[PDB]
């Protein structure tokens, strides 16, 4: 019926740009809160 | 309503989308009529009330064929009418030799697990045979009839593939044109065959009306179900209801 | 049948592995019928059974 | 509704993401054999 | 299939009626120039 | 205070994450049901029989279609433009089998669409605004309605509005263009237009009002940064601008005033797609666009072809193959 | 098998937009 | 099916099946096509071009302009995908 | 020959975790930075 | 073809080992 | 042979598909041997061409 290989395009092509913008975000908002002197560093 | 008297006595307007006009007429009465010579059944009416399909079910470790109840999924489109037939006596019992009318319907039951059922519900063809010489309370008729192909040669299916119409081959896979042989694996449904099948039929007279030669009662009936075409094992139907004619 | 089918020894809970996944119907199969009991004898008549 | 007194931060130094990334990898190594089957 | 039509006749009704004397409680002046 | 008022208090309260509004109250159960609705049946929806002639086609994922292929089937054609709700059946598979959700789901999303424009309305009341935006939304809603409901009741039959999927669409396209002759009617013409000149002036006005733009980042920051929430600055310093599009075509063409060019740019596609609209609305009822099949002979008496004949020759083919088991007579009423 | 990676799909876009509207950066 | 035999019997040669032609195949003969045509495909069927003039209910004409026209006919087996359609069918 | 779920396990499972630790370690060297007042914040 | 994610796997590992051989953080 | 399987339209590039992914062994199968060249005749001999 279908191909196989369209599962793995799929799900990884999904998968790992996801993660990059998050990691994006995060790393900026933890910059960001570092610089402000508080409790979280 | 219940009587052909009383439902001549409604106008076109007063019966639309009531549901009345799917239904069979009553009869009241218990007399005889005996057929003369030159007789003829007229204005029939055979509407069934219950279906069921043969398969195999489990009762406890053991499996056995057993009838299994069918809900319709079409609507009140299932009676037969008008059905004409010419009457005679062979020996002392009257036979019946249906002729014309509307002596044909599809319908669709669906069964437990959601399999559809098609089936063409009709008599056509039908020769019957009674035990007795005339139409009293307890007569008792029946016989074969034939059922033809649920879709006709101009049919085509969605591949555009028909009987006497459309492709004889799967034009969307060029690839299969190569070679000593073909596509010989798509024999089965690029061949389509249209061949009749066999039903059988019994009635029970109970009401009989001298005045107005009006007789009713009750049916049993057995027969195939659609083919698609010769790709698919026929089923097996049985119906039970009742019935109504008139001897004028 | 169902009596009969409980005394097959491919419905053990002991006879799987830890890395066949998947049902039980897809290592034998779906099941349709009972062939029998099967009745061994020698030259002679006697029952002989299989360990 | 208010700002939670009970926010910190979190850390992980080379070290530790190394020991991860190798954890992982071998343990990926060493089952993927039995998940092929 | 009667009480899934008495049911659904109730609901519409209830919400129907909201709309009409919501609209009927002096619903002009409620501007920010009173 | 009484019950009532504390509750049109609320109802009416601007405090709110979002408006309810008395709107609100019609606008919200039909959406909510008719996407619950339409999200189980595209799902998980048993196959329907759209023709009439005991022919069911699958539509949902769980039968064996993709996104792109999936659909929810319209009514049957037996049912005509008969009301069909749910307690009207003999089952709950029968109601499937004659694709009854379409209905429910077009019918309470209609609603929802009309409760949507008022709540727009209702909102800009009570803000102290200018009450014309939900005229412009009117015309997605008019089109839509016009689609939906207004073609099935001008053909007869719930089984000609346009099926909820992707190609569905097609569908409903190719056939309306083989039996309608659209692209000749003006109406059409004008809708197109519309949408293209909308696209080139929101790209003009997006070029004109960024080139525009004061300097107050340097380089190691996005130029977005610079507005402020509140802050005063007309939206475009415009010798800049003014110049720019003086000097690029006929100087005399120069909207200087930005009340009229906001208007402008409001009311060109909300017309074309009201023209668009009323053109199916009024192709519902059998008023087609333009013929000029064989309109050029010689001096015999031969005919000579044009385009328009081949656009003909397309329709033709389109014609004689769309729902082929349904006809039974020469003419296609 | 793939209905499964079809619906999946479908109800993460329904979770980002739900997660945009809701768990938004304040304008001010 | 695939393939069918007597495909040239169904009106596009000079001889016409007495079994399993359409109504239409009648139109290229004179004299024939409103009247006897009508009678021959709606009665039952024939195992000789001789067991159309049986047919309960011919009045005389038709059965000379039949006879002038004897010599086009033929009967073969009765196929039942093309034997129902004998009145119309789909051809306009 | 092999099953075909055992691709896509081993494939997510390499790479989801191996994205997350690679996160946490991005996030805490950004909010050292972020810390120390420099040319990147 | 199995033989492409068992290479894939031993190539990922010999480069972790690498990145922590030569790029590590200083002792001091 | 060579020469014959360059006139079989499985090898024209503009016959595929964008989605379509794979060699072009996938579409037809692994070519194996020739047939021969057929010619069609009529009731009187002439020549007919399939186009
Ligand atoms: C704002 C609320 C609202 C409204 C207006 C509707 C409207 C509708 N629903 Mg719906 N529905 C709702 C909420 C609502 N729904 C909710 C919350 C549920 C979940 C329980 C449902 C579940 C539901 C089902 C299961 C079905 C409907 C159906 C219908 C249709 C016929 C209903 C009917 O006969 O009412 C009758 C109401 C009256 C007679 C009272 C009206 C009196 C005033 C004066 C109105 C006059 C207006 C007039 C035109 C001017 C109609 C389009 C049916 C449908 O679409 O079938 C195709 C159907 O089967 N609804
Ligand atoms: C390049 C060529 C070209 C172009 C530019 C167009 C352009 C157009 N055609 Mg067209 N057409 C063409 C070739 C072309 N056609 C050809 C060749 C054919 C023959 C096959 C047709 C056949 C054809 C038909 C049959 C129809 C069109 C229509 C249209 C118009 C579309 C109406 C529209 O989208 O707005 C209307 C906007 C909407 C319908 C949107 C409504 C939005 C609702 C109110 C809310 C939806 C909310 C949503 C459900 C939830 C949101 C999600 C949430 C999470 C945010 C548009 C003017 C249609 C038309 O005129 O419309 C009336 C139409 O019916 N054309
Ligand atoms: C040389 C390129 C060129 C030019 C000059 C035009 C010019 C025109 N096209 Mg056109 N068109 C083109 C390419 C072009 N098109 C291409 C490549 C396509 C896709 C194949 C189309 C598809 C298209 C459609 C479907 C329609 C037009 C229409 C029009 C007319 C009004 C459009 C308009 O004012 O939009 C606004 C732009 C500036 C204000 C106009 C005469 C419409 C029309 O009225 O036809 C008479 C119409 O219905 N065109
Ligand atoms: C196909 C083109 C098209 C689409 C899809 C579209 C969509 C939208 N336009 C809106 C607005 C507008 N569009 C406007 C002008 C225009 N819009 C245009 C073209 C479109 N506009 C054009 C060309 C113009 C220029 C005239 C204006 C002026 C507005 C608005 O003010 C309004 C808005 O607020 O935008 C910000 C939004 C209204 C939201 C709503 O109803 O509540 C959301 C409803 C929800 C969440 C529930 C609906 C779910 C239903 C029940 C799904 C099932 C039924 C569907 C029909 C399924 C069909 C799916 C198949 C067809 C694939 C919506 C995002
Ligand atoms: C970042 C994370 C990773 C992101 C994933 C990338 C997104 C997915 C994109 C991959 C698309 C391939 C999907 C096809 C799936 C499939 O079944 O493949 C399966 C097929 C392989 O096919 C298999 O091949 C085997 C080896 O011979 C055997 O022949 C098998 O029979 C055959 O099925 O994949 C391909 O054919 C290769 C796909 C990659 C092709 C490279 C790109 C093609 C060149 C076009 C580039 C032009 C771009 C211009 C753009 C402007
Ligand atoms: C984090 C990122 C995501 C990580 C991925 C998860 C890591 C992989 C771990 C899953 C390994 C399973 C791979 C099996 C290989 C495969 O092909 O499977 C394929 C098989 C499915 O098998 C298919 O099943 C189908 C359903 O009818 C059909 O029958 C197919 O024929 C059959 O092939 O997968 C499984 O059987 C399910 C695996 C998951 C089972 C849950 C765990 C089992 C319970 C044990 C829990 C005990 C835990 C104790 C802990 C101490
Ligand atoms: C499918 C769902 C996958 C599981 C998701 C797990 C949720 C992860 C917990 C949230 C982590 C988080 O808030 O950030 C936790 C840290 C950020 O750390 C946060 O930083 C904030 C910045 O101001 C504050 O300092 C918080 O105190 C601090 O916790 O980032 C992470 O490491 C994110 C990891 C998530 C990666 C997902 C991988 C999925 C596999
Ligand atoms: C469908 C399959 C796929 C699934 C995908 C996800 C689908 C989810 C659909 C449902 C999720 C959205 C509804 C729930 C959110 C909500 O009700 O907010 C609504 C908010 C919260 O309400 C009230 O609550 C708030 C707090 S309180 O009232 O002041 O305590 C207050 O701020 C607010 O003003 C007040 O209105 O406001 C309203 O409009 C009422
Ligand atoms: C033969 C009859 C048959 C029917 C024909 C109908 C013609 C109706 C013409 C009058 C209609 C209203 C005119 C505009 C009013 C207004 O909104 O002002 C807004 C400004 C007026 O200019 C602005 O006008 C301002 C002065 S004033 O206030 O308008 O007086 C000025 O300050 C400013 O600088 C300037 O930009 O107009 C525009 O910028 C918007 C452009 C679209 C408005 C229509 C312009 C004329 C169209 C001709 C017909 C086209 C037919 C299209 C067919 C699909
Ligand atoms: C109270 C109130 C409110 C609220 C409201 C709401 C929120 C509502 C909701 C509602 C809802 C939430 C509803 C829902 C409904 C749903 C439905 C109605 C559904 C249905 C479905 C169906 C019918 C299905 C079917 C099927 C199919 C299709 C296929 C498969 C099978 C089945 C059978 C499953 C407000 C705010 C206004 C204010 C005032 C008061
Ligand atoms: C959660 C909502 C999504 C539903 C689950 C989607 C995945 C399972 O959905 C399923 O669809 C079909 C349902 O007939 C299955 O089709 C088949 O499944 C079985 C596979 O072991 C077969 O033995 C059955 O004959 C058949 O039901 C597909 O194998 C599977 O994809
Ligand atoms: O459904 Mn839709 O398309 Ca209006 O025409 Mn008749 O019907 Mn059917 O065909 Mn053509
Ligand atoms: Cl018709
Ligand atoms: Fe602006």
């Amino acid at each position: 019926e279908v191909q196989f290989g369209a599962y793995l395009a799929v799900l990884l092509g999904t998968f790992l740009p996801v993660l990059f913008l998050i990691n994006l975000y995060i790393q900026t908002e933890s910059r960001k809160a570092g610089r402000d002197g508080g409790i979280d560093s | 309503a219940i009587t052909k008297s009383e439902l001549n006595q409604l106008s076109y307007l007063q019966v639309k989308g009531t549901g009345l006009a799917n239904r069979c007429s009553e009869v009241i009465g218990e007399d005889t009529i005996t057929p003369k010579s030159g007789a003829r059944l007229v204005d029939m009416c055979i509407e069934p009330k219950a279906w069921a399909v043969e398969e195999e079910i489990g009762k406890a470790g053991k499996t056995e064929k057993k009838f299994v109840n069918s809900k319709v999924m079409t609507r009140q489109t299932y009676t037969l009418e008008g059905i004409e037939g010419s009457l005679k006596t062979d020996g002392g019992k009257i036979v019946f030799t249906e002729e014309e009318g509307i002596d044909y319907a599809p319908t669709t039951v669906q069964l437990p697990g959601g399999e559809r059922v098609p089936f063409l519900f009709t008599v056509k063809e039908l020769v019957a045979t009674g035990n007795g010489g005339a139409f009293k309370p307890g007569f008792q008729m029946g016989g074969d009839f034939s059922v033809p192909s649920y879709r006709t040669g101009l049919f085509l299916d969605p591949k555009g593939r028909g009987g006497v119409t459309g492709y004889d081959m799967a034009v969307a896979l060029p690839g299969l044109q190569s070679g000593e042989e073909g596509d010989a694996e798509l024999f089965k449904e690029n061949n389509k065959t249209f061949e009749v099948g066999n039903g059988r039929i019994e009635m029970e007279v109970n009401k009989v009306n001298a005045e107005e030669s009006e007789i009713g009662g009750v049916f049993v009936a057995s027969q195939s179900g659609d083919t698609d075409m010769g790709s698919k094992v026929p089923k097996k139907i049985l119906t039970k209801g009742i019935f109504y004619a008139k001897i004028q | 049948d169902k009596l009969a089918f409980y005394d097959y020894i491919g419905n053990n809970p002991a006879k799987g592995g830890l890395f066949r996944s998947g049902p039980m119907d897809k290592g034998d199969g779906i099941a349709e019928a009972w062939l029998g009991h099967p009745i061994f004898r020698d030259k002679d008549g006697r029952e002989l059974t299989v360990r | 509704t208010g700002p939670n007194p009970n926010k910190q931060a979190v850390e992980l130094n080379r070290t530790s993401l190394y020991w991860g990334l190798l954890l992982i990898f071998v343990l990926a190594v060493l089952f993927s054999s039995y998940f092929f089957n | 299939m009667l009480t899934l039509k008495i049911l659904v006749y109730t609901t519409v009704i209830f919400f129907v009626s909201l709309f009409i004397f919501g609209f009927l409680s002096s619903d002009p002046s409620r501007n920010p120039n009173r | 205070v009484s019950l009532w008022e504390r509750f049109c208090a609320w109802i009416t309260s601007t405090e709110n994450r979002l408006y309810i509004g008395w709107f609100g109250c019609l606008m919200f159960p039909t959406l909510l049901t008719a996407t619950s609705c339409f999200i189980i049946a595209f799902i998980a929806a048993p196959p329907v029989d759209i023709d009439g002639i005991r022919e069911p086609v699958a539509g949902s994922l769980l039968y064996g279609n993709n996104i792109i292929s999936g659909a929810v089937i319209p009514s049957s054609n037996a049912i005509g433009m008969h009301f069909y709700p749910i307690w009207e059946a003999a089952s709950v598979d029968e109601w499937l089998y004659n694709g009854g959700p379409y209905q429910l789901i077009v019918l309470h999303f209609l609603l929802g669409v009309a409760s949507y424009m008022g709540r727009e309305w209702e909102l800009s009341y009570r803000l102290g605004m200018r009450p014309w935006i939900f005229v412009a939304f009117s015309a997605p809603v008019a089109a839509a309605s016009a689609v939906f409901l207004v073609y099935p009741i001008g053909q007869g039959s719930f089984s000609d509005g346009m099926p909820l999927g992707i190609s569905g669409t097609f569908n409903f396209m190719l056939v309306f263009q083989a039996e309608h002759n659209i692209l000749m009617h003006p109406f059409h013409m004008a809708g197109v237009a519309g949408v293209f000149g909308g696209s080139l002036f929101s790209a003009m006005h997006g070029s004109l009002v960024t080139s525009s733009l004061i300097r107050e980042t340097t380089e190691n920051e996005s130029t977005n940064y610079g507005y402020k929430f509140g802050q005063e600055e007309e939206t475009y310093n415009i010798v800049a601008a003014h110049g720019y599009f003086g000097r690029l075509i006929f100087q005399y063409a120069s909207f200087n005033n930005s009340r009229a060019l906001h208007f402008f740019l409001a009311l060109w596609p909300v017309l074309g797609i009201w023209l668009t609209a009323m053109g199916i609305s009024t192709m519902a009822f059998n008023l087609n666009g333009f013929n000029f099949n064989q309109s050029v002979v010689d001096s015999q008496g031969r005919v000579i072809n044009t385009w328009a004949d081949i656009i003909n020759r397309a329709d033709l083919g389109m014609e004689v193959m769309h729902e082929r088991n349904a006809h039974n007579f020469p003419l296609d009423l | 098998m793939e209905a499964l990676v079809y619906t999946f799909l479908l109800i993460g876009t329904l979770m980002v937009i739900f997660f945009a509207v809701f768990f938004r950066d304040t304008p001010r | 099916v695939v393939d069918y035999e007597n495909v040239a019997l169904l009106g596009g040669s000079q001889t016409v099946d007495l079994n399993n032609a359409n109504v239409r195949a009648y139109l290229r003969m004179p004299g024939m096509y409103p009247a006897a045509a009508g009678k021959i495909v709606t009665h039952g069927p024939y195992k000789s071009v001789a067991d159309v003039y049986n047919i309960p209910g011919l009045t005389n004409a038709e059965k000379e302009v039949i006879k002038k026209y004897e010599s086009r006919f033929t009967a073969k087996a009765v196929a039942p995908e093309y034997a129902i359609d004998r009145i119309n069918n789909g051809l306009y």
